[PDB]
């Protein structure tokens, strides 16, 4: 939930002002699904979120 | 008459998104110049 | 000794503000340095 | 030096970064700070400076 | 509407250029703009190899050119010390400078002045696990 | 600009902290838009409101 919590946080960040620290987490956010979508699907079914 | 309405319309409004889209979308794209004209007269150092 | 220890610290200060070629002769306070930064005065005030 | 200079500053920059939460300013302000403390004998200056 | 500038293959697209399309003028432009490679030696600047030592001995002065930018290399053998002055900032063509350099050097008996610190304060050149780099390293790092 | 400047106001402290006094004005500035209603008022460029 903390990594939600901060996705939530950067989305929100993200509108109203559009700044650069923000869209810092979601770059990194959008670099961890880059990593994520290399190795078998079914692990992130299931398990911790 | 018209700010009796408006005050019965207002206390009861209930937040919509689309107003909310709308709202932001004006606040963040349309009024960008003036806004942007308000920070400039408002971060300037006046000496004497 | 007040006198030496005076001029030691004028040093040390001296060649650091060369390094950062920052022409500041005279050290300002925390306020001035946001008011120079484009800080509005009443939000100075209300901080205050 | 530390502990009081940065108490200080962490409270302005929080105060304004809530401030531009509040959004009156454009951009929030970050505030850094360091202390190098020169030794008598002039020896470790070269490795903080 | 030509190539646009990045270091890795900007001759590669002028090596295109030049073999499928046939024409070579961007290889020529590159030429001209960012390869000259050599090393010009200083006039004055004379070099005896003793064998004893199969090493150099004397003062050099060399010109690395490499198109619009130049490398400037001063050997003072009497205070056995080497001052290097260039302006190429792109990653595999300051590679080959340093890399020119260091050979220069080993001909001549000594090595690069190379320190680890934790960080630099002014402009100066550090070595990184992608390359070498022009400016402040603020990580603990290698700098020439 | 005034306007301009409640409205930004307005929305920037309903958001960071649903407050109720923004909402109030956020059902004014609705109501407004709704009154610009019931009539054409073709507003060209340069006139739009």
């Amino acid at each position: 939930m903390s990594d939600k919590n901060l996705l939530k946080r950067a989305l929100l960040g993200y509108s109203h002002k559009r700044q650069k620290s923000m869209l810092y987490i979601l770059g990194l956010f959008k670099f961890l699904m880059k990593l994520s979508d290399e190795t078998f699907q079914h692990e992130r079914l299931g398990q911790f979120s | 008459e018209v700010l009796a309405a408006a005050n019965s319309f207002a206390e009861n409004y209930s937040a919509t998104s689309q107003d909310m889209d709308l709202f932001q979308t004006l606040t963040s794209c349309t009024f960008s110049k003036e806004y942007a004209w308000k920070d400039f007269l408002n971060g300037i150092h006046c000496d004497v | 000794l007040d006198r030496l220890y005076a001029v030691r610290h004028d040093i040390v200060d001296q060649m650091i503000k060369h390094d950062w070629s920052d022409n500041k002769d005279s050290e300002e306070a925390i306020g001035k340095v946001l008011l120079f930064a484009g800080v509005p005065s009443n939000i100075i005030t209300a901080l205050e | 030096k530390k502990l009081k200079y940065e108490a200080g500053l962490t409270y302005i920059e929080q105060e304004l970064h809530k401030f531009f939460l509040k959004g009156e300013i454009p951009q929030p302000y970050k505030i850094t700070f360091n202390v190098v403390a020169v030794r008598t004998d002039g020896s470790n200056i070269t490795t903080q400076w | 509407v030509g190539v646009p500038p990045i270091d890795p293959e900007i001759q590669c697209a002028a090596l295109m250029i030049a073999d499928i399309k046939g024409d070579y003028s961007v290889l020529q432009l590159q030429a001209n703009r960012r390869a000259y490679s050599g090393k010009q030696y200083d006039a004055y600047c004379v070099q005896t190899y003793n064998e004893v030592t199969k090493l150099y001995e004397g003062d050099l002065r060399v010109t690395f050119n490499f198109g619009l930018d130049c490398a400037r290399l001063e050997i003072f053998w009497d205070k056995k010390a080497y001052i290097l002055e260039t302006s190429i900032t792109q990653k595999h063509v300051l590679k080959i400078m340093m890399d020119e350099v260091s050979k220069e050097l080993i001909k001549c008996g000594m090595r690069f002045n190379t320190e680890q610190v934790q960080g630099v304060r002014h402009m100066v050149l550090f070595k990184t696990e992608s390359g070498f780099e022009w400016g402040k390293p603020n990580i603990p790092c290698i700098v020439y």
